[PDB]
């Protein structure tokens, strides 16, 4: 956890959380 | 959660990467 990795995880779910939400919106709606 | 981050990364790294590759084509025009 120690802001060793805990500081890097925020870089994966940060943008991922956005796409994961719009992903289906892109393929579906167009 | 030190032993959790080690897994918290592979968790997103697997998803964040799975989307970034699909989103790069899905929202090509949008």
């Amino acid at each position: 956890e120690v802001q060793a990795l805990k500081k890097r995880v925020q870089a994966l779910k940060a943008r991922n959380y956005a796409l994961k939400q719009k992903v289906q919106a892109l393929r579906h709606k167009g | 959660e030190v032993a959790q981050l080690e897994k918290e990364v592979a968790q997103l790294e697997a998803e964040n990467y799975q989307l970034e590759q699909e989103v790069a084509q899905l929202e090509h025009e949008g």
